């Protein structure tokens, strides 16, 4: 269970750290981040899941990248959104990290991260 | 009496490889059980030999390997005849299994002869499994991720022997180290099942292509079937020479020259080409929990086959339908591990949801029914009522 | 493992019936020709195997001037398949030779073993 | 006559085979080694380190 | 050690079979007979003859799994181009 | 998947190391490690090949002395415990470009190129793709691909979309033998010498397996004949039946 | 007879270490070899699960 | 630094000992060197380099 | 398989030895005993007695091995010493 820091990992970027053995996809934030991340309706899914049930410390993200196909390993800086891009079969997760369209069935694991202060865990 | 029969230690050679009563009328088909136990011997021994210069760790592991191939004296040759002796080695051992399944080999009172060999079917699995990963190529650090995950699907127990069998939180260096460890010992487990196939063998002696008793006719087993032993060694010897030496990256993968990458994910993850046919019927089943059981119980169903055969004749030789079927569920086993290599995609889901099907219902079904028939066959055709 | 007991007690049945008896006896000589048996010089009752106690019991009780022919067959035929041949068309089993000789000495031993079964395990009217 | 001592024996036999192996590999060598260079000649390093002494 | 179970099989001079009478054997040493006469008139009159017996129990079954084999490719060469993008589309969900 | 998902299938050249008795042509390894040095070394590393094993097989144990000395090493501390640098001697091992993998994609838009001591071995098609590969690049793409920033077109690439550039103009060394340089020319040298840093054993080891397969071959064939002499007794052995008379 | 005496594999183990017969006078000193087959036993168990982590 | 942990110091006091220290990071997004302070999984430094 | 060579030791019913005739065994079974009264009485009166007969040929030599590797060190301790330089000097060469 890792704390690299909380003013080490500016806006626009992301570090796939080697936490505990994964690709695990770090994301330092701005309340640039309720904007966007659910103006869709959710019900155009494979079976959804709400903002405030994903997280609820909200500005620093973290999300695995171990995938329901066999392991595959998404983007970093691009896209129509500016998500995550599956090149395996076919996906791209959008800035809240969900389905556009694929054969992917479900999004996959925030890791139970908590807060107390001057450092994050991861894990 | 001759000292080879008085002393307590050539008395157990000249009861099992000299005096040892023999049908007759045996043919080839019978010789392969003896290359398998050279097989055994071809992999111990270049294993010691290469084991002196290699190094388990995760960053030093691959790299030892081809310091095998390329500083050490005459190591491409001890790697190759190692690498390809594995493929013959599996080979030889499904047309040993197919022989006793066409005559009748599994029946009274050989049933315990043919269940010990089950074991020793499952131990092999299981060695070549884990020396594939002591490479830690690309293949082989992605094959042992999508194996040891499937142990998950346990209920209550199963994030827990996952955990235990890695030694952490993913396929990492406690693994490849114990992998190493673990692939040495189980080797010298097959040769104590070998010892007692050969003892359940010895009180009722083989069987013979006819079917009936081979108590009236029979030869002793020096310079009859030591000669004609010799001759398929020779043959086995010439054929893995041309691998080894003139094409040895052939039964292999391409991507295995690649070190493992926990970050990159390979376009296609498939086994070695022995491990195929289970790993299809594995993808057949769209739930995590009953393919797991079912990939299992595709090895043990072979040991029901005692009990489903209802004939009073012993082998296929006399059957006219019951052949027909056998060579069914050959071309049923190449077809699977055919599917396979192949992606998921459309028709190759159905196609192996059919074949599946045709795996465990010639146990089953199809031998017990046509078995019943082929019975009352007989009888009509001679008692004229 | 179908006991002789249960092949008859079909087969009787099939034999008897005017309809059923001429679509799968045609079947059934077809049947045997192609097994080819006849060609190494056996008959059926040859092929059964014997290494159960009521196969014992039957053999022991088999006349003496059919037991000295029996094993004359199967040592001739052990011979002919490890040269790879058939025999001459003169020496061949024909179909009235192809009788049950042993069929006989097989159902009494096993009605006697089955009586014994079910004085064994029985339980008393009273 | 020939057989009485050609392989009477195995003293006489076992020694022929065993003196008779150790002269086959010498001989069996050069010649695989000398059909090989002369069949792949200028291909070889000695050729092409016999074309660049100027 | 003590006797085990008697089994279906013993050893020289007493194998368990019936008893012989009246069956004689010949035989004729092998350094006494031609060298091998016995590979030809085997490997074309007997071998073909082998061969024909035995060769319909092998070969319908390999022709039916050979052709669900090539339409099963053909099919999943037709999906995947232009012309079958619209099939595609309908067999997957 | 798409024939485009998969790549175009690398065509069969003929190649003089291909046959059971033949071996690498020695002067074009020699020809294709000056194309390493002057075209590929900028951005492409090789680093499991040791500087002697060329003595003897591309270079002279004079001229390869001479390349290795024009690199710096690092030697063990001084007196004091500063570190030091000394030239190349015969053991070490040739250098790369880059010094981490950070560095390496920061000089190619994130893109990682790999290392090519196995290139060969580690790719389906073999010398065929990696030459197909390198004369494979169009001078403008198909109508209707739309290539992302910073990536070029080559159909033998799977995807189709590769970030290297096309690196093989007409004349762009000269050789010392005065072979004429072009582009197909470099090519079959590179792929060449890049195929020996994959198999160096490649020319005894196929010396070794003549003898090898003559020597089991004699074997096999004596293992007949010793056989059908020792088993012509069974096979030529005659049974006959006479009843015994009913007495006994 | 008993299953002990005629299964291929029980009979070994009933002939060596079940009705072996045995001089009735025999002291302590007659023990050192069955310990020595202890003692295998440990070494090749505890050095199997340290060779896990050796290099 | 861990295993001092329940046995002569605090955890709090262990983070401030291991802190006064630096270590070597993994390198920035060009390939330069970075350092770092001390953690609990880091090992005691001592005072020569060689 | 057939038999090996004879030996000096058979099995229950025929074991090897000569034929015994008029020998009689009685005995009692251990659940009509009393617990243990063999421990004591055997400890102090009877192991005396196996002490008494056996002691003298183990310590004898151990009397013999121990004053000679005693003389040998207290030798070594003089050698080395400052009174015993002076012979140390004379049984090196
Ligand atoms: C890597 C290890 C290599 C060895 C593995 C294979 C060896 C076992 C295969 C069994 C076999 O021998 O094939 C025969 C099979 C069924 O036929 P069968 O059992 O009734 O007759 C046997 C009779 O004793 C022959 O032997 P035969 O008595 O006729 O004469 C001796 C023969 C020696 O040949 C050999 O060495 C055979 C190994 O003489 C010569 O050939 C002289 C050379 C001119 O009919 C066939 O021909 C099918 C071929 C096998 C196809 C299945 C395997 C493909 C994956
Ligand atoms: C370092 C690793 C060692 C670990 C293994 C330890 C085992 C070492 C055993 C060595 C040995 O075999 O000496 C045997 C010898 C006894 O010979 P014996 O059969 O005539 O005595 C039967 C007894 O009277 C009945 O004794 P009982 O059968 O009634 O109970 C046995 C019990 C002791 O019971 C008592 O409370 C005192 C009587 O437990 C034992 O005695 C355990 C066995 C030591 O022992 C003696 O008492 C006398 C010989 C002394 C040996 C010393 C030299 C060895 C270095
Ligand atoms: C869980 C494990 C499952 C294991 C299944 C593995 C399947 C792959 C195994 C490949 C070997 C299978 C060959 C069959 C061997 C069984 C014995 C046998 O078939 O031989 C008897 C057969 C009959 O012909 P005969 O003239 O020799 O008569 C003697 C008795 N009737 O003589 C013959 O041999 C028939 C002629 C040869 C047929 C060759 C056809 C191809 C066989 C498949 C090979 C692999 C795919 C190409
Ligand atoms: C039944 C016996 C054996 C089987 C079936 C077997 C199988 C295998 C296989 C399939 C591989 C991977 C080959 C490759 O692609 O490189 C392998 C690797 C290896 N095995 Fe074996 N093995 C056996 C016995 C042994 C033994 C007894 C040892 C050690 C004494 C050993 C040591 C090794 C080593 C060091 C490697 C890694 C080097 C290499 O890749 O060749 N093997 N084994
Ligand atoms: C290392 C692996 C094995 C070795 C060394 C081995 C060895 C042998 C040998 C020497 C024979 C006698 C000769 C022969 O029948 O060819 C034999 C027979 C037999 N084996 Fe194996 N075997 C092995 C694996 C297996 C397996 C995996 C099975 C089945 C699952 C099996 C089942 C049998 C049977 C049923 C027989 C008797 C056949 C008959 O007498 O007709 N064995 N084995
Ligand atoms: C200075 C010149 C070169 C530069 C800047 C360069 C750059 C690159 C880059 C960025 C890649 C990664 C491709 C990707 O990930 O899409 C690559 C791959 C590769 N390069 Fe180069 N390269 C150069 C010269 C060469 C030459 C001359 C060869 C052939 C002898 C070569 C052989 C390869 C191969 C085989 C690959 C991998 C292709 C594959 O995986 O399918 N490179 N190179
Ligand atoms: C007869 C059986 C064995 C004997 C007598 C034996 C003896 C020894 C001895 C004396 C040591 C050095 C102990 C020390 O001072 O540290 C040692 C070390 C070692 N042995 Fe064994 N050994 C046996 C079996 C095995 C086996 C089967 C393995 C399997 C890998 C093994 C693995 C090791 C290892 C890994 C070490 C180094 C670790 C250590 O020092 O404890 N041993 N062995
Ligand atoms: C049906 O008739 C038969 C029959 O035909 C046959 C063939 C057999 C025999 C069949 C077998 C398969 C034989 C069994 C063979 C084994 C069980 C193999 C087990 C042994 C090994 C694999 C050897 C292990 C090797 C070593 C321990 C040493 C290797 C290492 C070395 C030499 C390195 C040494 C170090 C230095 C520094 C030189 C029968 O038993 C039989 O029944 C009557
Ligand atoms: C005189 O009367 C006697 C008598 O008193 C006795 C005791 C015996 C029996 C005596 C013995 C000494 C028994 C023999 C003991 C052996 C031969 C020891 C053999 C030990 C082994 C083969 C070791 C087996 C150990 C393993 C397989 C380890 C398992 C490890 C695992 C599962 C760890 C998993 C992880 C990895 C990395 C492998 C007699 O035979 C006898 O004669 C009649
Ligand atoms: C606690 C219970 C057991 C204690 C001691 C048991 C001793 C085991 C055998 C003693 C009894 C022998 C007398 C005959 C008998 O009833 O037993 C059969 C013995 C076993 O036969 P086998 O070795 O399988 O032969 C099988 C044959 O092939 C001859 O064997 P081979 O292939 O030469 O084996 C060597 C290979 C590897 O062996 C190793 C390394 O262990
Ligand atoms: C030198 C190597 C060691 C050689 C062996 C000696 C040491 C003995 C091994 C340990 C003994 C345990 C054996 C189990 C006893 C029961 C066997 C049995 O029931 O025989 C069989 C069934 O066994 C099996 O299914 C396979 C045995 C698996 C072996 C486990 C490793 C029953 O057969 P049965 O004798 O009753 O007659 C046929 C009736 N259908
Ligand atoms: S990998 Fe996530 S959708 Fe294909």
């Amino acid at each position: 269970k890792v704390e690299v820091n909380l003013a080490a990992i500016p806006l626009g970027k992301n570090v796939v750290v080697k936490w505990q053995g994964k690709p695990v996809f770090i994301r330092h934030r701005t309340p640039h981040e309720i904007q966007e991340a659910n103006s869709v309706d959710m019900s155009a899914l494979k079976d959804p899941q709400t903002d405030a049930d994903r997280v609820k410390d909200p500005q620093w993200l973290i999300m695995l990248g171990i995938c329901t196909h066999l392991g595959c390993v998404p983007i970093g800086e691009a896209g129509d959104f500016g998500g995550w891009f599956c090149p395996c079969h076919g996906s791209h997760y959008d800035i809240s990290g969900r389905i556009r369209k694929g054969p992917a069935p479900l999004n996959l694991e925030i890791p139970a991260y908590e807060f107390d202060g001057d450092k994050v865990i991861v894990g | 009496m001759a000292f080879r029969k008085s002393n307590v230690y050539l008395s157990l050679v000249n009861s099992y490889i000299i005096d040892s009563p023999q049908p007759s009328s045996i043919n080839y088909w019978w010789n392969m059980g003896s290359l398998l136990g050279l097989c055994l011997v071809i992999q111990i021994v270049t294993g010691i030999f290469m084991a002196m210069h290699y190094s388990s760790n995760i960053e030093l592991a691959f790299s030892s390997v081809e310091h095998i191939m390329r500083d050490v004296h005459n190591g491409y040759i001890l790697r190759y005849l190692h690498a390809n002796g594995a493929s013959f080695f599996f080979m030889v051992m499904f047309m040993h299994m197919a022989k006793g399944l066409y005559y009748g080999s599994y029946r009274s009172p050989r049933v315990t002869l043919w269940n010990v060999g089950v074991i020793i079917f499952i131990l092999t699995i299981a060695t070549a499994f884990l020396g594939y990963c002591c490479v830690y190529g690309q293949m082989s650090h992605w094959g042992a991720t999508v194996i040891t995950n499937l142990f998950s699907a346990i209920p209550f127990v199963g994030n827990d022997i996952v955990s235990w069998l890695w030694g952490g939180f993913s396929v990492s260096n406690p693994t490849i180290q114990r992998f190493f460890a673990l692939h040495y010992l189980v080797p010298f487990i097959i040769a104590a099942m070998v010892i007692m196939h050969l003892m359940a063998l010895h009180i009722h002696g083989s069987s013979n292509p006819l079917g009936i008793t081979g108590n009236l006719d029979r030869i002793p087993m020096h310079s009859y079937f030591i000669f004609k032993d010799l001759v398929t060694v020779f043959l086995f010897m010439l054929i893995l020479a041309l691998f080894v030496f003139y094409s040895p990256n052939t039964l292999g993968h391409p991507d295995n020259y690649i070190p493992g990458n926990p970050l990159v994910t390979p376009a296609s993850i498939v086994p070695e080409w022995y491990l195929l046919p289970f790993y299809a019927i594995l993808r057949s089943i769209p739930d995590k929990l009953l393919g797991v059981i079912t990939m299992f119980a595709a090895i043990l169903v072979l040991l029901v086959l005692p009990f489903t055969d209802r004939s009073v004749v012993r082998g296929n030789t006399f059957k006219v339908l019951s052949k027909f079927f056998f060579f069914i569920f050959v071309f049923n086993f190449v077809l699977l591990g055919q599917i396979g290599a192949c992606h998921v995609e459309v028709p190759y889901v159905l196609m192996g949801q059919i074949a599946t099907f045709i795996y465990f219902a010639y146990f089953l079904i199809i031998v017990p029914v046509i078995s019943t028939i082929e019975n009352v066959l007989f009888y009509i055709g001679r008692v004229n009522k | 493992p179908q006991s002789f007991t249960s092949i008859a007690r079909i087969g009787d049945y099939i034999l008897k019936s005017p309809v059923l008896s001429k679509l799968c006896v045609p079947v059934a000589n077809q049947f045997i020709n192609l097994a080819g048996y006849k060609k190494l010089g056996l008959k059926f009752d040859d092929l059964i195997a014997e290494e159960n106690p009521i196969m014992q019991t039957a053999l022991r009780r088999l006349p003496e001037d059919e037991s000295y022919a029996r094993a004359y067959r199967i040592i001739r035929a052990h011979q002919t398949e490890l040269t790879h041949h058939l025999l001459p068309r003169n020496e061949w089993i024909k179909a009235q030779e192809d009788v049950p000789y042993l069929l006989p000495y097989i159902l009494e031993a096993e009605a006697a073993a089955k009586e014994k079964d079910e004085l064994d395990n029985i339980e008393v009217s009273k | 006559s020939l057989y009485k001592t050609f392989f009477k024996r195995n003293a006489v036999f076992v020694g022929t085979i065993f003196a008779g192996a150790f002269v086959f590999q010498t001989v069996f060598d050069t010649a695989i080694t000398s059909w090989y260079e002369n069949h792949n000649k200028g291909k070889l390093w000695k050729d092409v380190k016999a074309r660049i002494a100027a | 050690g003590p006797p085990s179970g008697k089994t279906y099989m013993g050893w020289w001079g007493h194998m368990g079979g019936p008893k012989q009478k009246g069956i004689t054997s010949y035989a004729v040493s092998p350094y006494a007979q031609k060298p091998l006469q016995g590979i030809f008139h085997n490997a074309v009159f007997n071998s073909f003859r082998r061969f024909k017996s035995q060769f319909l129990y092998v070969l319908i079954p390999a022709g039916i799994y050979w052709y669900w084999w090539k339409n099963g490719n053909e099919y999943n060469e037709f999906l995947y181009s232009k012309a079958g993008r619209e099939e595609l589309e309908r067999v997957n969900v | 998947m798409t024939a485009a998902e998969h790549g175009l299938h690398a065509p069969a050249y003929a190649w003089s190391h291909n046959g059971p008795f033949e071996t690498f042509d020695h002067a074009s390894i020699r020809r294709g490690y000056q194309v390493y040095r002057e075209v590929c070394a900028a951005c492409h590393s090789l680093d499991r090949v040791a500087w002697r094993t060329l003595v003897g097989v591309s270079h002279t144990n004079e001229e390869v002395r001479n390349m290795a000395e024009e690199f710096e090493y690092d030697d063990e501390p001084d007196e004091q415990g500063n570190p030091k640098k000394r030239p190349g001697k015969l053991s070490d091992y040739i250098p790369g470009p880059y010094p981490n993998e950070q560095a390496a994609r920061a000089a190619n838009q994130g893109a990682l190129p790999p290392d090519l001591s196995l290139i060969v071995k580690a790719r389906h098609g073999g010398c065929d793709y990696i030459f197909s590969l390198l004369t494979g690049y169009p001078d403008e793409p198909p109508a209707g691909v739309a290539l992302p920033p910073g990536s070029n077109y080559n159909p033998y690439f799977p995807g189709g979309s590769i970030a290297m550039a096309r690196v093989l103009f007409d004349d762009m060394v000269e050789y010392e033998d005065g072979t004429p340089a072009t582009t197909s020319q470099m090519a079959k040298d590179v792929t060449t010498f890049l195929n020996w840093c994959a198999e160096p054993e490649h020319d005894e080891r196929k010396r070794l397996g003549l003898k090898t397969v003559i020597i089991l071959s004699s074997l096999y064939l004596l293992s007949i004949w010793v056989k059908k002499f020792k088993w012509a007794g069974i096979k030529t052995r005659k049974f006959v039946f006479n009843p015994p008379k009913p007495r006994k």
